[PDB]
Formats: C-alpha cells, structure tokens, sequence
C-alpha cells in the first residue's frame, strides 16, 4: 500500500457514494 | 475540571436532546421564498440540480442555495432521501453541522439554503498540500470527535464521513455537511452505503450495523488526513472491500506510536472491541494519549487558533425556471 | 463544461482504457 | 528550406520504412538475462507484474524492467496484447517512442526492459501545475505531431494518446510509452478501444476507423493541455460519449484565436473534413498558423530548449520468484 500506488490508482479524485 | 466538564457535556447533550426531539416531531415548513434572494452566481451543479451563491436581500447575507428540481429527484429516486435529510438538518443544531437557514419549495423546484462556507472542502486543501501534521489532523479529528459524540445521542448516525464533506470555515474550523445518509436509528440498521474506502467491514458483510460505523470511519479519515491517502484503496471498489475485510493496514513509519494506537483501536474489526464501541464510547477517544494536550471545551468553543485558513472561466449561467409539479410526493416538505 | 465541474467530477486521476 | 525540408523528410520516412518493415518481420527474440543485471527498486506493480528500476550489471546503464508473470497475462487474457506489444516495440525507432532495449522470458515470466525516463509521466506534472501555456503546449504537440506522421507511415496506428502515457525525459523532451493498443492496419479497423475522454467519435459510433483516430486524439490532448482539463468528460463514461458523440467544444476565452482554429479542425466529427485525413494530411497540420513559429526539424532534433524539466514511505520489495510454464503461448516472445 503506498503513495506511488494510490497516486496511481484512479482513486485521488473526489469519491462518490454508492 | 475533568469532573465539571462530564458534568457539562452531559448537561448540554441532555438539553440538546430536547431540543431536537422537539423538532424532529414538531417540524419546520416553508421558511422563506424565492423571491427574497438576488441570484449571485453559480456555485456548482449535478444531478437533482444546481448549487448558487445566493445574497438575501434584506439581511444582506450571502447563503449557499441548492436548488433541487422536483421531477429529477423523482426520476432518480431520491425522495425519500431528499425528505430526510430536510428533516434532520432542520432539527439538528451544533457548532460544526453547516446550518439550514431556509427551506420552500414551489411549482417545480425544492429550496435548501444553507450558510455559505467559503473555504471550500477539506478534499481538496488536502489533496493539494499533500498530508496534514499529526497536530493539523488532530485538530480536524477533534471536532468530528464532539460531532459524532452529539450526533449519536440523538440516535443518529451519520452514514457517509470522508473528507470531501467537512468544509472548512472563516475561522479555519470544520462543518459537516450533507446528510443525505444520515438515519435516526435506535438499533441496528442494514442497508449498504457510504463510500468504498470508508466502509465499515460490518457493512460490507451484511450484518446490520449501528453507530459503531462512524467510529470506524474516523479511523479513515485520520489516517487519511495523516498519511496523505487512505488505509484501504484500489482501483476498483470489490478490490477494496476485499481489503477492508482482512483489516490489515500498514500504517506510515512517520506516524507516532501514539497515533498508531488509537489507529489501532479505530480501525477494529471487531465491533467488541472497537473504541468508541465498549462501555465508555468516546472517552475512550478523547482519553486517549494521543489526544491528552486536547481542550475539548476550548475545542467546542472555537477558541483555539486554527492551523490552516483557506483563501479559470466562469459558470456558463441560466434560470430558474419555477414553471402544481410532483406535489403528492415532497408533502412534507 | 468547466474547471469547477471537472475538479468535482471523478475523473482528476489517471484514466484507466477500457 | 521548405521544399528541401520536405525532401528529407520523404527520405527518411521511406529509409524508416525500410527498416521497419525488415523487423517486423524478422524480428528479436531473447536479447539478454536476468542474472545480468542487478535489482535496485521497485517503481511501481500492478497486474500482469511490477515494475522495477534496475541496472545492468555491465555497462552500468539504469533501466526500467517490466515484468510479467505469464500465468496472470493468461489468466486475464492479455496473450494477444502482450505479444502485439513486443512486436510493434522491437521494431520501431524514433526519438520519442521510449526504447526497447532488451527483452527474455523464463520459466515464470515475461521481460521487458525499456530505457529508463525519471522524469516520469506528462499527467502528473499537468494535474499539478494546472494549465500549460500554449507554447509549452505546442512544444509537446510538435513532437505528437512528427511521432503520428511516422507511425502512420508504418500502418501503425497508436490507439490510446493521452496525457499518462507521455512520459518527460531528462532533457525535457516527450518518450511515448505503453503500445499495447497500437496495430498494424492497412485499412480500417473495427476493435473498441482506448480511454474515454479520448475516444472519437467514430470508435464509439462502431463504424469501424482509421489512422484518422489518433488526430482527433491529438485534438484532445492539445486542449487539455492547455485548458487544465479535457474537452469532453464527466463522471460515468457513458455520459462522456454522448458529449463526444454530439462534438460541441466549449473553448476557454483565454484560448488563441489560432489555437481555437486548429483545435476546431481536429476535433471534427467529420471525418471527411478532419485535419490529418484530407489530401496532405499531416501538412495540413504542421502548415497551421498555431505552429508558425515551428522549427520541425530543430524539434526533431531535439534542440530547442526545453521549457519544463522534471527533477513517503517507499515500496515493500519481494522476490523475483522464477520457479516450463505457459511455455506454447509466449513461443512467439
Ligand atoms: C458533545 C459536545 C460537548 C459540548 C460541551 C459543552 C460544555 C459547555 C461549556 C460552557
Ligand atoms: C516524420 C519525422 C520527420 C524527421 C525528418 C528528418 C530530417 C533529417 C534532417 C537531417
């Protein structure tokens, strides 16, 4: 788990709800 | 001290409950009218409708006006929705909810006018700085504290926390908003939401849940407002659960032990075991090391000295088109 | 279409193809 | 001059074709070996493998290796793609495609061993300064433009150009990466593919396409660069294609009047009318008022000044596992 994975993911913007 | 402040917050979480099981009952209907508003500029938009920088004509002051347009709701189902967070914004009143000032509705259109909060969301300060300080977190995680300490007591649970709904203030504090998940539930409840990476591995098992999840999320938001990204995340929303299920996290070597600790007993997969969840609740939070230089009266009282303040073409702009329209179904309203 | 709508939208991070 | 310019790059196209064709052909099989080259740090992972930065043992060089574990390739079903990918790589030569340097296979797995580009992707830096001007824009559309009017002549067409697969190399210049989506096709071809914002028309409309493709991907890239954002988006594809599909841009003010133009030429729906497509192609694109002040062969030649450069707890290694395996469906690598 780490910052380059997660600056990676599509998942830095803003998250929705489901 | 100590004692005398138990004393208080008990006290005030007691008033406090009259107060809104006075209004959770005995309502709010139609405050204002259009008409009392000079329109301003948008600020934003979406589904359901547009959000506008509105001024009061008298009054002078400037409020945040979403503008829900009856029929979308209805197409997309969100009345039900739509109802209740009318209803718990309206009852509810504590220093860090953002406030429901005015509330009507009319041929085609739903009105919530809240007080505008310039700052903009924590999100994207965050995303920009990058992390936040063991010490800017802990202010932030302070005040979602007390929130959470109030919200509960009132059998609410707010279902959806994620830095993207904290906005950030004049004075540099915090304000929750959007409640459109929140559910007064004395109890267990079941139905799935929230965001990915902020739910509770109850939730995602189909157990039922209860206020517990809101604790488990504060866990999130710590570290996510501590380590720069969250504890649980993947492209790709099973993949997620997949991980929040295991409950493994691999906290930052920067963090403290400190920190890691309450960490640790947030980010329980064990409801029993969970803090915020055994007989004590929050004192179990606000006793923790990590939080032992917190005032939390002075917290409570805005009085301390925020660490961070915030300070492209334009809106391609429009109008209201109010033109009785799905009147059977936002009765209540 | 705008700057505003796009920071909110999801799509800020790396678009994945389909 | 002109014509003298013109002349050159005829002959070059021609010799490249040469070459090329020779390549793909007669291709490249197993260039080095593990064993020569030392492990220093992973990059990143993902599918299909991680992917991490070595460097070899003699020579001293640093690199970039890809490693695939044939199984995963298989099991997603990534065969296909993963061999095209190689293919297209080995045999191509220019001096923005980053560089196949050196490729094998073992029991296990899949090597790919490219050129290494610290700078990383053009994506990050965008989202980061926000807006690049229109001429650091058209610094990077240059190099685009030659890449597409070079693949192009080998029937390649790149399918998938966006700001992610652009990486900044030491000098500032442009090393396009990542061609499993390429083809070689003489003709139309019909598969669906690429990133949303940067599909054309004509690919969601499944009419089958053509080299044309990549020059309305162009037009999406030179807008978004220098916009902040892309032309058409929103959160949920499907309604992205229906923007794309009715092919109204919204252009900022503080656009050129130029760039405006050529935009307008490139984000055709069209395709009789699309720049890039009529009788001159790529002429009609590096003749455009927008690129005026161009030198084409100074860029080609990387030596124009480049206006930008590129200069948390770190990952959990592990181990290259090499324990034939898949061993009939790599044949080809
Ligand atoms: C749960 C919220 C705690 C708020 C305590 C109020 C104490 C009042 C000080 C006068
Ligand atoms: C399509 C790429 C154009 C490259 C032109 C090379 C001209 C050579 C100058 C000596």
């Amino acid at each position: 788990t780490t910052y380059a994975d997660f600056i990676a993911s599509g998942r830095t913007g803003r998250r929705n709800a489901i | 001290k100590k004692g005398s402040e138990q004393e208080s917050v008990k006290e005030f979480l007691a008033k406090a409950k009259e107060d809104f099981l006075k209004k959770w009952e005995n309502p709010a209907q139609n405050t204002a009218h259009l008409d009392q508003f000079e329109r301003i500029k948008t600020l934003g938009t979406g589904s359901f409708g547009r959000v506008m920088l509105v001024k009061h004509k008298e009054t002078g002051n400037h409020f945040a006006m979403k503008i829900l347009d009856k029929q979308k709701v209805v197409k997309l189902k969100q009345i039900e929705h739509t109802l209740n967070e009318k209803r718990i914004l309206q009852a509810v009143n504590f220093p860090f909810l953002v406030k429901l000032e005015y509330s009507f509705k009319d041929n085609s259109n739903l009105y919530m006018v809240m007080e505008y909060v310039p700052g903009g969301e924590m999100f994207s300060h965050l995303r920009r700085i990058g992390r936040f300080s063991e010490p800017h977190a802990r202010f932030y995680a302070a005040q979602i504290v007390l929130t959470f300490e109030y919200l509960h007591s009132l059998d609410l649970i707010y279902r959806d926390l994620k830095p993207e709904n904290l906005l950030i203030d004049q004075q540099g504090y915090i304000q929750v908003t959007d409640f459109g998940f929140a559910k007064r539930v004395k109890g267990r409840t079941w139905t799935l939401c929230g965001t990915p990476e902020y739910l509770a591995p109850e939730i995602i098992l189909s157990k039922g849940y209860n206020k517990a999840v809101d604790w488990w999320a504060l866990g999130v938001l710590i570290y996510e407002m501590a380590a720069g990204y969250p504890p649980f995340f993947a492209d790709q929303p099973i993949q997620i659960y997949e991980k929040i299920v295991s409950g493994k996290v691999r906290f930052p070597s920067h963090f403290s032990s400190d920190l890691k600790d309450l960490l640790r007993n947030l980010l329980q997969v064990d409801l029993t075991k969970r803090f915020g969840n055994l007989k004590n609740g929050v004192n179990d939070i606000k006793n923790h090391k990590w939080f032992a230089t917190t005032d939390w009266i002075a917290i409570y009282q805005r009085k301390v000295e925020a660490p961070f303040i915030p300070k492209f073409d334009d809106y391609e702009e429009e109008e209201i088109r109010v033109s009785e329209k799905c009147g059977k179904e936002f009765s209540e309203f």
